[PDB]
């Protein structure tokens, strides 16, 4: 609900 | 209960009117006098408290718990010289009561 | 959009960590001395997540990610920038971060964290001293294990907590001597014989039991005479009693 | 060397098991804790055993008691321009007297409350008064 994830995405060994 | 000074004034008016009405209708209830004076000590208004104790003494100067309450009330608020005047007066009016001398 | 994933994330955390005893704990730790997408799901949510009940589940996974996010929840030092513990975090999560630094072998950072983590915590005085003993056991620093336990055994103000450190030290020396006897199965082998003898004579703990047991009481109640007289009864009746009465 | 050392280690391990067993029991208890002669008394001992109210005497006793309590915890000029005495007394003792009166008032008040807490409140107080009368 903080919505600080604007203009970014989740980050391979995974 | 009380959030504002004006609300404190309303509360104090109501309680003072109550106590003064009862002491008007029956002045000889010394305990009622004592707890009215205690109410004014709770309001931190020592002038009113002193006045109530003085009026109570004028109703009956011979009643020893009233003297002890007044003296202790003065001492509790660090008013030592007021207490000294008061105790000197107390023994001066009632010299044969051991309790005042010991106090 | 994040809140649809934790049901699957928690279930994955159940499967992958599940697929991944006092004496044996020391034995295995001594033996060691002879020498990822799931994290990113949790790491993405924890940028903006509300509570530590989520953060509990992250700690079940890995270690570089777990370090890297917790660094944002640990206060900096005023001039070193070191990651200090906080009372805003609850104790279990602090221990998880400690275990993260321990698993990554970031030795100086670990011990620097332990200095503070002892410092901020009374009551948890046992739990961290035993775990710091594990840090010394797992690594090659066998000397400092004995020195730690010795310099902490003479600091116990209660009998239960004494019993915890004492039985641990007992098991440690037994298993260490047992381990290094088997190693002989010539300078390194001379060293094995020497240190066999050393641990088998740090076994003096079996001799001095009642002296330590009453020294605990002399720490509780130093000026209670009957336990000074008991500490006279336990000397070996060889004009040693002069030393006790003098003290 | 190895055979005797191994046997010593085995016996020491048995002794270790014994000592740890005893220590565990001591800790268990530690946790569990936190879970015709008349003819030989002196005259001194005999005169004390003899021992085992007006407002004036009560006042004297109160004065004595306050002096006991006072003991356990341990200039004058006249202004010519007013005619009034001045006292140079220490603020620490003034404050301590006020605090003592406050705290003793609290103790008396709360003790009487505890006594109070042991058809109507006045009616049962009247019945208790009648039981004291009898």
């Amino acid at each position: 609900x903080x919505x600080x994830x604007x203009x970014x995405x989740x980050x391979a060994l995974t | 209960d009380i959030l504002d000074l004006e609300e404190l004034r309303e509360y104090q008016r109501r309680k003072r009117t109550e106590y003064e009405g009862y002491l008007k209708r029956n002045r000889l209830d010394m305990g009622q006098w004592i707890r009215y004076a205690q109410f004014e000590i709770e309001q931190h208004d020592m002038r009113r408290a002193r006045s109530i104790f003085e009026r109570a003494l004028l109703v009956d100067s011979s009643f020893i718990p009233l003297w002890i309450r007044y003296i202790d009330a003065e001492l509790k608020v660090k008013c030592i010289n007021h207490a000294r005047n008061l105790m000197n007066r107390a023994i001066s009016t009632l010299p044969r009561v051991d309790k005042l001398w010991y106090k | 959009r994040k809140v649809w994933d934790p049901v699957i994330k928690f279930v994955e955390e159940k499967v992958l960590p599940l697929t991944q005893t006092d004496e044996a704990e020391l034995i295995n730790v001594l033996l060691v001395k002879g020498f990822i997408w799931s994290s990113h799901i949790l790491e993405r949510y924890l940028k903006v997540a509300p509570q530590q009940k989520r953060n509990e589940s992250l700690a079940t996974l890995d270690n570089i990610t777990i370090k890297s996010v917790y660094e944002k929840y640990l206060p900096q030092d005023e001039n070193s920038g070191k990651y200090l513990p906080s009372s805003e975090l609850p104790f279990e999560l602090n221990f998880n971060y400690l275990a993260s630094l321990e698993k990554l072998g970031l030795d100086n950072q670990y011990e620097e964290f332990m200095r503070q983590m002892n410092g901020i915590y009374p009551d948890k005085w046992l739990f961290l001293i035993l775990s710091l003993a594990k840090y010394y056991i797992s690594r090659g620093r066998l000397d400092s294990c004995g020195d730690l336990l010795k310099k902490s055994l003479q600091q116990t103000l209660r009998y239960s907590d004494f019993d915890r450190i004492y039985n641990f030290y007992l098991l440690f020396e037994q298993e260490c001597s047992q381990f290094i006897l088997g190693k002989l199965k010539f300078n390194q082998k001379d060293w094995t014989e020497k240190l066999q003898a050393h641990m088998a004579t740090f076994e003096s703990l079996i001799n001095l039991y009642d002296i330590y047991l009453n020294d605990v009481a002399l720490r509780q109640d130093s000026n209670l005479v009957e336990t000074w007289m008991k500490r006279v009864s336990l000397q070996k009746s060889a004009a040693e009693k002069c030393n006790v009465y003098s003290e | 060397d190895f055979y005797k050392l191994d046997e010593k280690l085995k016996e020491l391990k048995r002794k270790r098991v014994d000592v740890s067993i005893k220590s565990r029991k001591l800790a268990d208890r530690e946790i569990q804790e936190v879970s015709e002669k008349a003819f030989h008394y002196t005259v001194q001992e005999y005169d004390a055993w003899e021992r085992r109210i007006s407002y004036d005497q009560l006042a004297k006793l109160s004065y004595e008691k306050t002096l006991r309590n006072l003991a356990t915890q341990t200039k004058v000029q006249k202004d010519t321009k007013t005619g009034k005495i001045t006292i140079a007394d220490d603020d620490k003792l003034v404050n301590k007297l006020a605090v003592s009166l406050q705290s003793e008032s609290k103790k008396r008040y709360e003790a009487r409350k505890r006594q109070m807490q042991n058809i109507n409140d006045k009616n049962k107080q009247f019945n208790e008064k009648l039981s004291r009368e009898s």
